[PDB]
């Protein structure tokens, strides 16, 4: 009910109604930016970096503390993903969806690394400061002490959720399908298995089961073997900003106060889209894009969100979006009645759009959609 | 048939 402006204004506010005064400084080399980081940042107390930043890139001379801050978030944001700290792992091919590594432990400074990468997150937010990692919408979430759902698997794992909407949707007790409440798990060669709930190697998945299983597995498919990792980089986080400061965020405005609002090329859009049973020269398309056309950036953006599941554009732009399964540029399929809302398959970056009846009709189900469902 | 996508589903969970 609230608007983002109105969000930023207030935590941004909150934020400036907690400073502290003086600077603090951090020296670091471009070729060993995360160690320098890493110690300076972790030796210093965590609400000393409230206070104004001082960043010396050593060597560099062409300065502006307000830039080389910018720069220096930016650099270190992609270095923390460097694979030799096995911090982190994409689910999907070509750096897809960024998660947690479960066997980062073979980093044995892994949880305090984690911690770091907490501190950095927050400093970024308190000091309006933008990062480039690219954590996915599940992760801002669990920032937002929101659960995962369901529609979130499809990000990370298409064929899972559609073997869980398949249970959803059948008779159990007429297929013969037999599943029980425990999990295999094997990380670093070491096999565990994790029971659901109490019993629940024992407890067999009926119809009268299906819902609290499926909502378990929901939630343990996004938590499994990083539960000690994700609580590490919260406690990071929330020693330098609190999380209770995001109350009024969702995890598509929170991307955004991380990543920043970029102005969204139309013609780069509109090349670079392909086409399902519609075409470029279909009634509900060309409604679509006059739709488009008189929103502002932000809700282009918000669009953005809705369908690929990020406002992050790759380098290239739009012809160069990445799905699941690969490469897969923007998509709009004709799925649907005209009595539903459009849907998004953010895997396939792909928009559901109903064969509407009226410019009206598509206008306020997609403005309904792309702000109050995911 | 109909028990070839049950055995899939159960694969997958
Ligand atoms: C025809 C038939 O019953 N097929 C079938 C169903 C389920 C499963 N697997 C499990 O129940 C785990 C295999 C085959
Ligand atoms: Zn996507």
């Amino acid at each position: 009910d609230r608007s983002f402006r109105w969000k930023y204004h207030q935590f941004r506010f909150l934020c400036h109604s907690n400073a502290l005064p003086s600077h603090v400084k951090i020296s670091v080399s471009r070729q060993t930016l995360f160690e320098d980081s890493f110690q300076q940042i972790m030796n210093m107390k965590p609400y000393d970096l409230r206070r104004r930043l001082y960043i010396i890139m050593r060597g560099e001379e062409g300065l502006d503390y307000g830039g080389i801050a910018r720069e220096w978030f930016f650099l270190l944001s992609h270095e923390v993903l460097n694979p030799m700290y096995c911090l982190f792992e994409y689910a999907g091919k070509n750096n897809y969806c960024l998660q947690i590594n479960p066997a980062s432990s073979i980093n044995p400074d892994h949880l305090t690394y984690f911690r770091f990468i907490g501190r950095f997150i927050a400093m970024a937010l308190y000091h309006g400061k933008f990062i480039d990692t690219g954590f996915t919408l599940p992760f801002y979430k669990r920032m937002l002490n929101k659960r995962p759902t369901l529609k979130d698997l499809e990000s990370i794992d298409p064929e899972f959720y559609n073997s869980i909407v398949w249970i959803k949707e059948n008779n159990l007790e007429e297929c013969g399908l037999e599943l029980y409440f425990i999990q295999d798990m094997e990380i670093l060669g070491k096999v565990t298995t994790h029971e659901l709930k109490e019993g629940g190697e024992s407890i067999r998945v009926t119809e009268e089961n299906k819902e609290e299983y499926i909502m378990l597995l929901t939630d343990w498919r996004f938590t499994r073997g990083v539960e000690e990792q994700t609580k590490a980089f919260l406690d990071g986080f929330n020693e330098v900003a609190p999380l209770e400061w995001l109350r009024y965020f969702d995890e598509k405005e929170l991307e955004l106060m991380l990543c920043g609002m970029q102005e969204i090329d139309m013609s780069d859009w509109q090349k670079s889209t392909i086409y399902r049973h519609y075409t470029k020269n279909s009634k509900q398309i060309q409604w679509f894009w006059q739709v488009v056309k008189e929103m502002d950036n932000e809700k282009r953006i918000r669009l953005l969100q809705f369908v690929t599941g990020t406002c992050r554009l790759p380098v290239g732009g739009f012809a160069e979006l990445i799905g699941s399964n690969g490469p897969q540029k923007f998509c709009i399929d004709k799925v649907g009645k005209e009595t539903w809302l459009p849907r998004s398959h953010t895997c396939f970056n792909r928009l559901d759009l109903p064969p509407y009846k009226s410019y009206e009709q598509l206008r306020e189900k997609l403005l309904y959609a792309i702000e109050e469902t995911e | 048939r109909r028990c070839i996508q049950a055995a899939r589903v159960c694969a997958v969970l």
